[PDB]
Parts: structure tokens; C-alpha cells; sequence
């Protein structure tokens, strides 16, 4: 069912190439524009969504497409920095950084309760 | 050592934050070209960081890229394993077995016809740079040069650097696209070739990855302006075989593309030619065919 | 099309005065190089530099619109342009960014938290920022604050610096008629001209006539603000757009920019910041020992003395007249702010910024 | 049908109806401030400020114990 859904709506396009590519009239009376295709290669022997667009409309959609890559880019960044696991991550390791650090921060204030005991005794 | 030196051994050490805080420090002088030439060597080497690095600087790609220097690149031996030496022996075989033939932009060519397919002729087939290749060897620079340093990367099996050239540059979805379907069609080729099945999975996943990026964009692109992203999908693309962005997905066989929202609404608007009912539209256009005058009555498209 | 029509220039052709190099002219240019009306002669022509620039490398790829302008160009006009023809609205909030020339560096968090106030007070309210938009000191700071914004926060800022036009490298790069221009982001450090920054959105290249020289730009740029306070807010309550003159380190000249905007209808307030050194630091010294505004001590005028004789190596004179030049300055205590490094300067260059626009309109 | 009620008991049903859209927003409030996520959220801002504040506090003991240091000189 859903890989069905999924090469009905793919084969659509094929659906709508293959009918612009078929003439106008229908087969029980195509004999008539067949022809006349032939008298198109005769007048040649004698003498579609390729949507064209003028340079300033091109400009246009290449910096929209920018916008849109750039706003991708930044959402799925801002999504893993969001997301439950990076801060749990980033909570940790500098929860690591705290200890270490404020252990320094403890031996050194144990120098400095000898020293400023010693100071006062030494007023 | 000067700048130079000192980068070729950072480049050597694939460390690239003593790079980034010493040998580039505010006002740190480089010999003119010597960038130029570091870029070269980071390129052939598969050195995305860096990449990053000189880019941020301004090696400034649309000056650094030559007709010689692309040739430089799809000659490298160096690197990580890659099979344009099969990809190239099997299109030689197939259209006119000693290896080592200075790969050329020609070659490079028909290797995207072959694996591209169908009706794909590309730019490097086109007979005039060909003319520019018999009188050659800012004309000698590539216009767009990201497109051809991912069809580079994409053939030479990077993806690292393939997703960063993925970042900078224009016609990013057409850029996905073929991509997609370059990997998936060398998975097939390698697959033909009764090679490893491992580069052969690795290929068809770097195929999914291309094409769920492509999915992305394009819903990015349809919830930002919807009707920009119908012309984004419909616009010719001349820089790809002057095709069609669709065109494109169809080729690539790419499912969840076409079934995306904003595509089957262009196959819709498509369908309905140059006409505006969509209401009850079904219970309408019979009445056009068996009555003429009907066609009055219709509102056609503006 | 509207922009040739409207503009004018000057070009500079004379009689040649060598005095220390004798390929360099009055105009600082070559001598072969050509093609004031005294020694330098100069002529009216229209513009032939306008467009956009891709700025190629630098990070993320950019592109920003700039004129040519003269000196003289009435502001008037150039407000059309920046409003019509750059499709910007007109904004409640004007941030004028002045600093040294010299290019230089201060501690890294106070330029970490600097450069993230900065930048979310003009996310805030869409702000107009006016710089000197060349890749000198500040201007390379707010430059990087740019780029920090443009990493991690969503907004677009109109950050409309106001450059010069000599002083630009590869001045024959942006020759064009509204046409996209390619840009190097390399800077030859042997070569005196500097490069644009990077992290702008639109210049006021402004010319004068002479090249590799400054002074083409502080006047217009001046009146340009002026003319922009004139326009009313659009909330229509009977007052203009307010205006913040920003100050960061500097040097000589930016006391008598402050002196200027002090003495001036209205009163636009002024808010520095200390820790980044020389001008700013000596502000912010005589902000903190002042007392009751102007009345000043003399063991004080003596350590400012002798504080810019150590700094800014003047000799005593020039350190008296520029020590009046402070005491003339320094009489209005209210309308300087000086956001300090902790203690009770509102903590952030945001509130700083907002509040000495409230209790400077007054 | 309806029921057409009496003022007194107009005022009662509305001021049970405040009662419970008061319980309803404090309800959405703890039930946030308790889901899981915004406490890991919380957590990481404040450790954020906490590892500023404590580099501040590293700085300063150190220009404090040397100070201290030069103060046991002078005696």
C-alpha cells in the first residue's frame, strides 16, 4: 500500500509527458494529424516544462535557493544543539571542567588560610 | 620555515586548529601564489578542514580553478581508493587493455555520459572548450567552478568534500540530483564490474544520502515561497545538459521526490494545461468534448 | 538607470605638485594616473561606479549594493536612494560606530560580550549602524561581531557603512553600471589601501577627488545623520528617529567627534565603553573623577596629563588643549554613558544603548 | 433544552470557570517546568553561567593569593 502510493504518485509524471507527447486527436481518427505531421516534415524538408526564464527571474531564484540552503543548514545545526543528547554531552564535560577546576581553586584557598593565619599572627 | 613550508607540514599532520591559530595569525605574510599551490596539495589530498581554512581566507575558487588544474585534480594517485580507472576503461572499451593515459577533460566527459545516461550530453563533450582544449594545450577559468569540483569529488569518492562543495555554490539542487544519480549509477557499473560489494553499498548509501538532501531543500524551499520553488523546479538548466530540475529526479528514479507535496501540485497545474476549473473538474471538460460551445464557459488560465 | 541621472562626481586633473615624491601628486596618485578646485582643480562628471559586490571568499558568500557619491551630494537624495532604491525601511534606531583608524586589539571577552550586544540591540529593532566601513580596527571588530551574527542568529542587519573611495584596494575592480562586481577579500599587507569589510550590506563610497586619503567622508556622513534625526518616527508622536554615537578606543580626533555631537541640537546621546584602551579609557577616567561635572580637581588634571602624555606621546601643550577640550566635553554628565566591565554600567551594552536614548531624547 | 438559571448561580458557574482556567495554565506551567527536557535545558544555562562566573572567581583568588603573598613580604 504505501510503496504503491509512493510509484503511483512517481509514475503521474510519465502519465503527463506521455499524453503531451501524444497528438490531439484520438486514434479512432489520428490518420488526420499524422498526416499533417507529415506535411510538417514537408514544409521543414522545404524551408514541457522547460520554463525559460530571463536573467534578472534566474538572478531571483538562485538567491532564493541560497536562502533556502542556508535556513536548512542552520535549522538542522540548531536542531542537534537542541536536541536532548548534545546537552547532556555538553552538560557532562563541563561538569568535568568544574571539578578540576574549582579543585584548583581549593588547594590554592588552603595556601592562602595558611598564609593570611600566619599574617595575622604576624600583627 | 615560512608560511609555506609551515602549512605543508600542518597540511601533513591533518591538525588543522594549529594551523588555524598559529601559521594563520593576524598579519601573517605569504608569498603570491603560495596559497594557490597549498590549495592544490590539500585538494589531492582529501583535506576538507583545510579546505575550509584557505576558503575562509580567500583562495577565492572562481580565480583559483584552470582548465590545468581540474586536469591536475582528475589525475591525482593519491588519496583514497577510487575507480574512475574502471569507469574510464570500460567507456574507452565500449567506444574505441593498458592503464595510465593522462585522463582527460574529454575522458572525464564520457564518463558522464555513460553513467549519467540517457539523454545527458554534458558540457564536457561540447566541441567548443574542445576547440579551447586544442588552443590552450579569465577564458582558462570554469564560470561555475563548485559544479565541476563536485563532479570531481562525486568521481572520485570524497563525499567529505563533496558535501562542503555541496555548501558553496549556485544550482544546489540540481547539484544534488545528479549526484545521486552519478552514485547510484556507479554503484550498478560496480556492481557490472563483479568489483568489492562493499564500495558497491557504500556507493548506493552515498546515493541516498545525495537524494535525502535533495528532499530537504525542496521541502525547505516549498514552506519558505511556494511559488518560487515551482520555478526552482522548472527552470532550464544550462549549466546540466540545458534539462530540467524534474527531468532530473525522474532520471535519478528518485521516489520520494516526485511524491513530495510541491511536485505532484506542478504535475496537477501541468495537467490542467492552460486552464483554471479544479473544481468538480471532472464533471467539465467531458462537456467541452461532447459540446463545443461549452468552451465558452471555461475559464482558462490568465 | 535613476542613479546616473541623480549623482554627480569629481575628478581630479591640476598642475601637478609634486612636494615629496614626484609620482605622487597633491591627489596621492601616480603621476600618469589622472584621467578642491585649489591645487588640485578638480571637475564635475557623472558616476561610473555603482551595483553589487559578490564578495568572493570570506566565509559565507554576501552581496551588498554601493554607490560613488561626491562629497558635496545633498543628503536628501541619498536618503532616497537608501529608502526607494535599496528597498530599506526607514528604522527607529541610528547606531553610529566611531573608533581609531589604526587597526588594533583589546581583551577577548569584553569584545566577546561587545560584539554579542551589539549585534542582538540591532536584531532587537532593526537598526541602521553607520561605520567606516573599511577593514580597519573597529570596523574589522564589528566585522567579526557581523560574522558571529550571521553564524548563530536568525535576523539581517542593515549595517550601512560609509567608506571612502581612494582608500578602497583595486579601485579599477569596481568600475561598473549596475553591475555585479567580483571582490578579493585578501588584503596585500605591503600595499597601504585597505580592503572593505566583509560583513556589510551597503557602502557610501564617497569621493573627493584625492585618493589614499581620508577626510572624504566624516562631513556628509555627519549631515547625512543629521538629515536622517530631521525625518520624524513613524509612530507620529512628534519626535524623529533617536541616534547613538558609539565610541570605541580611538584616538585625537574622536574627542572632538564627541565635542561635535555634546554641542549639537539635539542632544545625541553618547555611550563608550573601557577596557579597549587610549581615547575611551581616558573618557571613561575622566567620567568616574569628575565630581560635579565641570568643576575638576588638579591632582586629577595632572594624572589625565600626564595619562595622555604617556598614551598618545603629545607634548604639554597639546595635552593642556585637548585636557580643555575633555573639560568642555565633560560638563554634561548625563548625556555620556559609560558602559563599564561589571559594576553598575546596566550590565549590557543593550540597556546602555536603549536607556541613553530614552534619557537623552529626555 | 437549557436550564435558564438564576443570577446567583450565573455568578457561582463563572467563578468555578475561573477556578478552572487558573488550574488549566498552572497545570500546562508545572507540567513544562517538570517534563525532563526543560529540566536538562535549565540545567545546561545555569552551568553555562556557572563556568563564567567560576573562571571569574579562578582570576581574581589568583590575583588575590599573589597580593597575599606580597603582603607576608611586608611583615
Amino acid at each position: 500500500k504505501s510503496i504503491s502510493n509512493q510509484v503511483w504518485k512517481f509514475q503521474r509524471y510519465q502519465l503527463i509527458m506521455t499524453f503531451h507527447e501524444r497528438p490531439v486527436l484520438p486514434p479512432p481518427l489520428i490518420i488526420f494529424s499524422h498526416m499533417t505531421m507529415i506535411f510538417q516534415h514537408l514544409c521543414c524538408r522545404w524551408r514541457g516544462l522547460k520554463l525559460f526564464i530571463t536573467d534578472d527571474e534566474l538572478k531571483k531564484v538562485h538567491d532564493f535557493e541560497e536562502q533556502c540552503i542556508e535556513e536548512y543548514f542552520r535549522e538542522k545545526d540548531d536542531r542537534f544543539n537542541s536536541s536532548n543528547d548534545e546537552r547532556i554531552r555538553v552538560t557532562s564535560e563541563r561538569v568535568e571542567n568544574m571539578s578540576m577546576r574549582l579543585e584548583e581553586v581549593n588547594e590554592r584557598e588552603h595556601s592562602m588560610k595558611a598564609s593570611l593565619q600566619t599574617v595575622d599572627i604576624r600583627l | 620555515a615560512s608560511a609555506p613550508d609551515q602549512l605543508s607540514l600542518a597540511l601533513a599532520w591533518n591538525r588543522v586548529d594549529i594551523a588555524r591559530s598559529q601559521i594563520f595569525i593576524y598579519g601573517q605574510q605569504w608569498p603570491v601564489g603560495s596559497l594557490e599551490q597549498a590549495m592544490l596539495d590539500a585538494l589531492v589530498l582529501d583535506r576538507v578542514d583545510f579546505v575550509k581554512l584557505l576558503i575562509e581566507n580567500g583562495v577565492s575558487m572562481h580565480r583559483f580553478l584552470t582548465i590545468s588544474r581540474l586536469e591536475e585534480l582528475y589525475n591525482t594517485r593519491h588519496g583514497p581508493s577510487n575507480t574512475l580507472y574502471h569507469l574510464v576503461r570500460d567507456v574507452k572499451k565500449r567506444e574505441y587493455l593498458p592503464p595510465d593515459y593522462r585522463i582527460s577533460l574529454i575522458d572525464i566527459g564520457l564518463v558522464i555520459e555513460y553513467l549519467m545516461g540517457g539523454a545527458y550530453r554534458c558540457n564536457y563533450t561540447r566541441k567548443r572548450f574542445r576547440t579551447l582544449y586544442h588552443n590552450l594545450f579569465e577564458i582558462n577559468h570554469f564560470p561555475f567552478p563548485f559544479h565541476e569540483l563536485m563532479v570531481w569529488a562525486v568521481l572520485m569518492k570524497r563525499q567529505k568534500m563533496a558535501l562542503f562543495f555541496w555548501q558553496h555554490g549556485e544550482e544546489a539542487m540540481a547539484k544534488a540530483l545528479v549526484a545521486c544519480k552519478l552514485c547510484k549509477a556507479m554503484a550498478h557499473e560496480a556492481s557490472e564490474n563483479d568489483m568489492v560489494d562493499d564500495i558497491s553499498q557504500e556507493l548506493n548509501h552515498n546515493s541516498r544520502d545525495f537524494g535525502q538532501l535533495a528532499v530537504e531543500l525542496l521541502d525547505q524551499s516549498y514552506k519558505q515561497d511556494e511559488q518560487l520553488a515551482m520555478k526552482l523546479l522548472t527552470y532550464e538548466l544550462k549549466n546540466w545538459s540545458n534539462a530540467t530540475c524534474l527531468q532530473l529526479a525522474v532520471a535519478a528514479k528518485h521516489r520520494d521526490f516526485i511524491a513530495h507535496t510541491c511536485s505532484q501540485m506542478l504535475l496537477t497545474d501541468m495537467w490542467m494545461g492552460r486552464l483554471r476549473m479544479r473544481k468538480n473538474s471532472g464533471l467539465k471538460v467531458i462537456l467541452g468534448i461532447l459540446l463545443p460551445p461549452s468552451i465558452l464557459s471555461l475559464e482558462f488560465k490568465n | 538607470s535613476w542613479i546616473e541621472r541623480a549623482f554627480y562626481k569629481r575628478e581630479c586633473v591640476h598642475i601637478i605638485p609634486s612636494t615629496k615624491d614626484p609620482h605622487r601628486c597633491c591627489c596621492g596618485r601616480l603621476i600618469g594616473q589622472h584621467v578642491w578646485s585649489i591645487s588640485k582643480h578638480t571637475q564635475l562628471s557623472p558616476t561610473d561606479a555603482f551595483g553589487t559586490i559578490e564578495f568572493q571568499g570570506g566565509g559565507h558568500s554576501n552581496k551588498a549594493m554601493y554607490v560613488r557619491v561626491s562629497f558635496d551630494t545633498k543628503p536628501d537624495l541619498l536618503l532616497h536612494l537608501m529608502t526607494k532604491e535599496w528597498q530599506l525601511e526607514l528604522p527607529k534606531l541610528l547606531i553610529s560606530v566611531h573608533g581609531g583608524l589604526q587597526n588594533f586589539e583589546l581583551q577577548p571577552k569584553l569584545k566577546q560580550v561587545f560584539g554579542k550586544g551589539l549585534i542582538k540591540a540591532a536584531m532587537t529593532t532593526g537598526a541602521w549602524i553607520f561605520t567606516g566601513g573599511v577593514n580597519t580596527g573597529v570596523i574589522r571588530h564589528v566585522g567579526d561581531a557581523l560574522k558571529d551574527h550571521a553564524s548563530k542568529s536568525r535576523g539581517k542587519i542593515c549595517t550601512i557603512g560609509i567608506a571612502p573611495w581612494g582608500i578602497v584596494e583595486n579601485q579599477e575592480d569596481l568600475i561598473g553600471r549596475d553591475v555585479v562586481r567580483p571582490y578579493q577579500t585578501m588584503s596585500n599587507p605591503m600595499s597601504k589601501l585597505t580592503v572593505l569589510n566583509s560583513m556589510h550590506s551597503h557602502f557610501i563610497l564617497a569621493d573627493n577627488g584625492t585618493t589614499g586619503k581620508y577626510g572624504a567622508e566624516v562631513k556628509l556622513r555627519r549631515q547625512l545623520e543629521k538629515h536622517i534625526s530631521l525625518q520624524k518616527i513613524n509612530t507620529r508622536i512628534g519626535q524623529g528617529v533617536p541616534v547613538v554615537a558609539l565610541i570605541v578606543e580611538g584616538g585625537p580626533n574622536v574627542i572632538s567627534i564627541v565635542l561635535e555631537y555634546l554641542r549639537d541640537t539635539p542632544p545625541v546621546p553618547v555611550v563608550v565603553c573601557d577596557g579597549s584602551g587610549r581615547a575611551s579609557d581616558i573618557l571613561a577616567f575622566g567620567h568616574k573623577y569628575s565630581e560635579e561635572g565641570g568643576l575638576i580637581n588638579e591632582s586629577l588634571r595632572d594624572q589625565l596629563l600626564v595619562t595622555i602624555q604617556k598614551t598618545f606621546t603629545y607634548t604639554r601643550t597639546q595635552a593642556q588643549h585637548l585636557f580643555i577640550i575633555l573639560m568642555e566635553c565633560m560638563k554634561k554628565k548625563e548625556l555620556i554613558t559609560v558602559f563599564r566591565m561589571g559594576s553598575e554600567g546596566h550590565q549590557d551594552i543593550d540597556l546602555a544603548i536603549l536607556t541613553a536614548l530614552l534619557k537623552g531624547a529626555n
